[PDB]
């Protein structure tokens, strides 16, 4: 069993059936079996949404329309505009949330025009999701500690790796932005 | 005068058509 | 069995046999074999007209430096209408009839009358006709609605959406 | 493993030889496993369509990149003093000095100066704006598409030709000599008389006015009466500026010889007469072999007749027709020899009798 | 042949009737504005007339004889 | 046998035995073979006369002597080398029918356009989208 940490200890509730089981739950948050299925739904959801986010945080900063934290106010989008979007998104959300957490369609609604559903693709979805979820966490924290755009952060680190890293950055008063 | 960004877009999307036909002809020639 | 939406119930009248069936009839207008047959004719015929229509709208302006398709201030519609109806009358009749005889049923299929010099008729080409037809019908609806909302030519609409994608939408008018 | 699937011998090899020898034998169709004559001719015919499409896409890309990133219209204002541009450079590896070094024209960035002579050729045959170029680019993309579709189609079993169709020499020679060579030459004469020569004399003629705009003041009446000389009457003067009407003429078909004094290129009306005269020869040539109408020569009969009575050539050209008709390598050898000679001809003739405007002044091209 | 010949002769008759009668009455008392709406009204009816519906013996000679007079009367009237 | 329409069932009397029969008679004339014989005489004659007229209507205008509508101010045996095969027989039929539709053409065009048939061709070739049937009839026609 491939696990998240070396030594060979998995929780009992995490058996190795579901996609992405790496024996990782040291806080026992999926010990109860009914909560597990909801969480299995929301991991994929959070994952897909972050995937979209992370691609949407880089592409308009490449194109030179400002960084992601200064991209709302740079093209308008106030709190009323997020309210109208949130009302519009609600319809699809309640359509999603009318079904149970035990139905496989609650994660996998079947919209597959290319017919690329295998098991390899489900694990690949979950892995790219968790990578994008940590990447969003990274974006937010970097935003506050360094106070510049993420592409700037990457470019400084590639050009001057000792110069600009977490160690340098965290030795100044960091909540700056 | 200067070719516009719109005319670049139309050129690209048009070019997708012989890409598909290329794929078709390739597959056919490959037994 | 292909479906118009994922995780759907194909209704029992639609069987998977006739070209273009993707299990879509929520109002149920094709229960009888005969009314389905007639609506099939009407679908293909609406399709073929729409395809001629969408070409006939785009191509003059794009290739022959004409104006928008909804600028009818060049001609008197009544004169063209009278001429057109005189010309179209025997054609649409002979189609409906089935032939030149009075009790016309003299061979042709009434949807697929066999006007193919090149010999290209099969199920695949039939499905291609239906799919191009449905797309062209959708497009022609778009042309009409766009005409009444923007008041601008369809190519102009495409140019303004391409130039400024965030502000020339249906959600901002254009 | 699996690759290459056309050779089991290679596909059993357990070494890296399999990969290399798989790539190097892929187009040698005769040596493929279980190859028949039918299948051989049909894969050749399709690949030929594929080559055509690649050539039309290449041209389409030259037109596109010059219309989008070049300076064709500026060059047209001052041909002898502006350098033509091929495309832009987008190399992340460059430094700021290299960016400043390769930045030449009014384009915002580093470019490559073009040395292929396409600017001179496009300007001579009548194109004048980046929209012209762009529309040409789009047309050629469409012709590519047609070729690729034809390739696929003629690979289908209903349209796959039989070997007898491939071995019909007399018909091919008639069609290729009368139409491909002949009618395409006559068409080019039509392009020159209807579009290029006007543009050289200032008149702007395009698809939206060519059907009205008379290419000669007298129309086709001279042609049909037999007063052909009227088409040579008033040629351009030796003081003519290319592209303007200053010192311009009316003639459409001449035989002046030598070069236009400003452009230092051949006269366009001599190029139009040339294309028209050889069209007439090729069309007459293409009516020589026997197809399906009882008139014409059979090539085997010509071959079999030519034998010297002394016997110094033996049985002469007896048996050659089946030899050549059944051998693709003979045919490829004869084609490549012919093309070889013609390519040197084009090199030896284009530097000495330059046919394009302002090209001899461009020394690097 | 006679199958349709009958029905044409009937229709030509009733046509001639309305024409010859309603030629006198405006006399004794444009053609594109109203011709278009005539053909536009004639097309849904004359289809159903021909089709048989909405689908995809004295007066069997009296009106033919009076019709043939109205046909020949119009031939004079032209 | 080729037919004038696809998929139509041909009449029983029209079966391929004559030069250039394409099974076309959807009103019913040639049902009795005697009538079909006299019509065959009429069609060959009117065709030959139409083809004569076609040359006699174009060639005067081509020369430049004047326009044809302003100027008003069976197989017999005559033949050297017998090329009379079913091919050539049918060819004569075809070219005759074509030239009849031609002469139908000129006798409508003279009234619609009021110009010569050559000039009609030249003006189409000079302004296709403005000098066709759909632009001559669309506006009130002399
Ligand atoms: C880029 C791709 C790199 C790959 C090329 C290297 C591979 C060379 C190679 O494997 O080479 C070996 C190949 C393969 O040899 C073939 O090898 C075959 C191998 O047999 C296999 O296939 C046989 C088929 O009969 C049987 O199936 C047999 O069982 C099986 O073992 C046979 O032995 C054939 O007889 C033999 O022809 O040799 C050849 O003939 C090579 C093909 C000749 C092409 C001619 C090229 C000449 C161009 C040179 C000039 C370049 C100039 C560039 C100018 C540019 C300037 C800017
Ligand atoms: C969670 C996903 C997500 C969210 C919330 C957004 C939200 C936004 N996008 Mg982004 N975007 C996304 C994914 C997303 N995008 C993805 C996947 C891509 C690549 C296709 C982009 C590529 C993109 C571009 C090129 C642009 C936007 C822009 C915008 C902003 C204006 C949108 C509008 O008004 O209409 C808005 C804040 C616009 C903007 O103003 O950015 C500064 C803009 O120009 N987005
Ligand atoms: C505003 C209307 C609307 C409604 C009714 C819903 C409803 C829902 N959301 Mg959604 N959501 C919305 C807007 C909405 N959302 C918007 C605008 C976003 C940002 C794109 C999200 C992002 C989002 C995430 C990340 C998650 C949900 C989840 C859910 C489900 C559980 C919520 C819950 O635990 O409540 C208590 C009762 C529920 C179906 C959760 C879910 O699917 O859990 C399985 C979940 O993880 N939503
Ligand atoms: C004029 C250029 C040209 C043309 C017309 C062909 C044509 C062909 N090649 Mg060749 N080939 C070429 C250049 C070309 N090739 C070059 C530059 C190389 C690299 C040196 C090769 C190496 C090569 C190999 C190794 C093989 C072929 C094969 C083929 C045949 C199958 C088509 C195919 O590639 O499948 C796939 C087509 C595509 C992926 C199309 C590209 C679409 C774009 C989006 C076809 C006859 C195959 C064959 O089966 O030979 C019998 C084969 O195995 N070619
Ligand atoms: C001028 C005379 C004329 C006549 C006799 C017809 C007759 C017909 N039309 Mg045609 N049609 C006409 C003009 C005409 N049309 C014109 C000017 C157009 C616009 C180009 C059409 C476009 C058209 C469409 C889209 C359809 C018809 C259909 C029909 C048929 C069914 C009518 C029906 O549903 O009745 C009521 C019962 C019938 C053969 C219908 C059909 O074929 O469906 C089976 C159909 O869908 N017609
Ligand atoms: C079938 C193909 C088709 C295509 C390629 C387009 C393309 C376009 N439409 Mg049109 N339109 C269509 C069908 C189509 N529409 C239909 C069926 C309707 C009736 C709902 C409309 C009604 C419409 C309006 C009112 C407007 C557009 C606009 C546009 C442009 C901007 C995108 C947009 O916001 O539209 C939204 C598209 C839809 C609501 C239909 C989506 C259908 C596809 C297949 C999914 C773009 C050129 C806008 C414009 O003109 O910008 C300048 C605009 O204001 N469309
Ligand atoms: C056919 C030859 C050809 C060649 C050699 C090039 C070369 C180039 N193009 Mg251009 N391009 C072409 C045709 C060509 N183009 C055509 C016809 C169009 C209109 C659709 C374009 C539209 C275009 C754009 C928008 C851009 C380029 C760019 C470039 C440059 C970088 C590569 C790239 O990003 O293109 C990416 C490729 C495309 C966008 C589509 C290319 C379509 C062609 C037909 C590819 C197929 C080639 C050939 C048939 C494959 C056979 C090879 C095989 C035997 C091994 C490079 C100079 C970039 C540039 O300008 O950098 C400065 C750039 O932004 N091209
Ligand atoms: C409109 C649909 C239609 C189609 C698909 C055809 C198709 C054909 N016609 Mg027909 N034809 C038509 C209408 C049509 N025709 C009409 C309205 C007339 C005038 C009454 C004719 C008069 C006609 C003649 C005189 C001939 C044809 C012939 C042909 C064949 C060539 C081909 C099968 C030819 C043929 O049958 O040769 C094989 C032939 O000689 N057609
Ligand atoms: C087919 C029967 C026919 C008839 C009735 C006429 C009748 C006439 N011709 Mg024509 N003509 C015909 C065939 C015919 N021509 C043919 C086949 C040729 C080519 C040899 C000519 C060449 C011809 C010329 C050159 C002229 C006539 C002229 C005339 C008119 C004197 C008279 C109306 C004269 C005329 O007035 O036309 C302008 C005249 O100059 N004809
Ligand atoms: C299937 C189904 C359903 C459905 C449905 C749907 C969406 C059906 C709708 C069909 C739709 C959306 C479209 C029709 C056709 C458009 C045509 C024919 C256009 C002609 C075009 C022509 C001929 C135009 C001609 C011209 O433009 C030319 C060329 C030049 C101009 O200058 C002038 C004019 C204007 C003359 C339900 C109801 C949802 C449920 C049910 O259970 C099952």
């Amino acid at each position: 069993r491939p696990l998240w940490f070396p030594g060979g200890y998995a929780p009992s509730w995490l058996t190795g059936q579901h996609f992405g089981d790496r024996g990782f739950d040291p806080a026992g948050l999926a010990a109860d079996p009914k909560v597990f299925e909801r969480m299995r739904v929301s991991e994929v959801y959070h994952g897909r949404l972050a995937m979209l986010a992370i691609v949407g945080a880089v592409v308009p900063d490449i194109q030179g329309k400002g960084a992601w934290y200064e991209a709302a106010q740079s093209a308008g989008i106030g709190v009323n505009e997020v309210a109208v979007f949130t009302a519009a998104y609600g319809i699809a959300e309640v359509a999603r949330g009318l079904k149970a957490n035990s139905d496989p369609t609650s994660r996998y609604p079947g919209f597959d025009p290319l017919n690329l559903t295998t098991d390899y693709t489900k694990e690949a979805e979950i892995k790219n999701g968790r990578l994008a979820l940590t990447a969003m966490l990274g974006l937010e924290v970097q935003r506050h500690v360094t106070g510049v755009s993420p592409l700037v952060n990457l470019v400084e680190h590639v050009k001057h790796p000792l110069g600009h890293n977490i160690a340098e950055s965290v030795m100044h008063q960091w909540p700056v932005a | 005068m200067e070719i516009t960004t719109n005319q670049v877009y139309i050129a690209l999307l048009a070019s997708l058509i012989p890409a598909f036909f290329a794929f078709k002809l390739g597959k056919s020639l490959n037994q | 069995r292909l479906l118009w939406i994922p995780n759907a119930t194909p209704p029992a009248h639609l069987t998977g046999e006739f070209p273009g069936d993707r299990g879509f009839d929520p109002l149920g207008l094709a229960k009888d074999p005969k009314v389905y047959q007639r609506m099939r004719i009407s679908e293909v015929f609406h399709g073929r007209l729409a395809m001629l229509g969408i070409v006939g709208c785009v191509a003059p302006e794009l290739f022959f430096s004409k104006g928008a398709w909804f600028d009818y201030s060049d001609y008197d519609l009544n004169r063209l209408g009278l001429i057109a109806l005189q010309v179209i009358a025997p054609l649409e009749y002979w189609r409906g009839n089935g032939g030149f005889s009075w009790d016309g049923n003299d061979g042709p299929d009434r949807s697929y009358p066999g006007f193919d010099p090149l010999g290209l008729t099969n199920e695949e080409t039939k499905l291609q006709e239906i799919k191009n037809g449905r797309l062209a019908m959708t497009a022609m609806l778009g042309l009409e609605v766009q005409s009444h909302i923007t008041g601008k030519s369809p190519l102009t609409n495409l140019s303004e959406h391409l130039s400024h994608p965030l502000s020339a939408n249906l959600l901002t008018g254009g | 493993t699996k690759f290459p699937k056309f050779s089991q011998g290679l596909a059993q090899d357990p070494t890296t030889r399999r990969i290399w020898f798989g790539i190097a034998t892929s187009h040698d169709f005769e040596s493929h496993d279980g190859m028949t004559e039918n299948n051989l001719y049909q894969k050749i015919f399709a690949s030929h369509f594929g080559q055509l499409a690649i050539i039309f896409l290449w041209t389409s890309g030259n037109l596109f990149h010059v219309a989008w990133q070049g300076n064709f219209e500026q060059w047209i204002k001052d041909p002898l003093h502006i350098r033509p541009i091929a495309h832009a450079i987008s190399d992340p590896h460059f430094g700021q000095p290299a960016i400043e070094a390769f930045t030449r024209s009014q384009f915002p960035g580093p470019v490559n100066i073009a040395y292929s002579g396409v600017y001179q050729w496009w300007y001579t045959i009548g194109l004048r704006t980046n929209v012209d170029l762009y529309n040409g680019s789009m047309f050629l993309l469409f012709i590519a598409t047609l070729a690729l579709f034809a390739g696929w189609l003629h690979l289908e079993p209903k349209y796959s030709p039989k070997v007898s169709w491939f071995k019909d020499a007399e018909s091919r020679l008639n069609h290729h000599l009368s139409a491909l060579f002949g009618l395409s030459s006559l068409a080019w004469s039509g392009h020159l008389i209807h579009v290029a020569i006007p543009e050289s004399r200032g008149i702007h003629v395009r698809w939206d006015n060519f059907l009205s705009q008379l290419p000669h003041p007298s129309g086709l009446e001279p042609f049909f009466k037999g007063n052909w000389s009227l088409y040579s009457e008033n040629p351009d003067s030796l003081t003519h500026v290319f592209g303007t009407a200053s010192g311009a003429g009316t003639a459409v078909l001449t035989f002046l010889g030598g070069f236009h004094p400003e452009t230092k290129s051949l006269w366009l009306t001599d190029i139009a007469h040339h294309h028209l005269a050889i069209a007439v020869l090729f069309i007459v040539a293409g009516h020589m072999y026997r197809t399906n109408f009882a008139i014409g020569h059979r090539i085997d009969d010509i071959l079999n007749a030519h034998k010297a009575p002394s016997g110094k050539l033996g049985l002469g050209h007896f048996g050659l027709y089946e030899t050549i008709n059944n051998s693709l390598h003979f045919q490829l050898g004869l084609a490549l020899a012919s093309l070889g000679v013609i390519t040197s001809l084009v090199a030896q003739h284009m530097y000495s009798l330059s046919p394009y405007a302002f090209l001899i002044q461009d020394r690097t091209t | 042949v006679y199958a349709r010949m009958r029905v044409s002769e009937v229709f030509h008759a009733r046509l001639s009737m309305l024409a010859i009668v309603g030629a006198i009455v405006p006399e004794v008392l444009d053609g594109i504005k109203l011709g278009f709406i005539a053909m536009a009204i004639a097309a849904p009816t004359e289809y159903w007339r021909g089709n048989g519906g909405f689908n995809w013996d004295y007066t069997k000679a009296a009106e033919i004889k009076n019709g043939r007079l109205a046909m020949a009367g119009l031939l004079g009237l032209t | 046998r080729g037919l004038w329409f696809p998929n139509i069932t041909p009449p029983a009397y029209l079966t391929g035995e004559f030069p250039a029969d394409r099974g076309f008679d959807p009103a019913g004339l040639a049902a009795d073979p005697k009538v079909y014989e006299r019509m065959r005489v009429a069609e060959v004659f009117n065709g030959r006369l139409a083809m004569l007229a076609i040359v006699g209507c174009v060639y005067p205008e081509l020369l430049g002597n004047g326009v044809w509508f302003e100027v008003w101010n069976s197989y017999p045996g005559f033949d050297p080398c017998n090329l009379t095969t079913e091919y050539t027989k049918a060819a004569e039929i075809k070219n005759g029918r074509l030239a009849m539709i031609g002469m139908f053409g000129l006798e409508v065009q003279n009234h619609v356009t009021a110009q010569g048939p050559v000039a009609n061709l030249i003006e189409h070739l000079r302004h296709p989208l403005a000098a066709n049937i759909g632009a001559n009839l669309a506006h009130p026609w002399p």
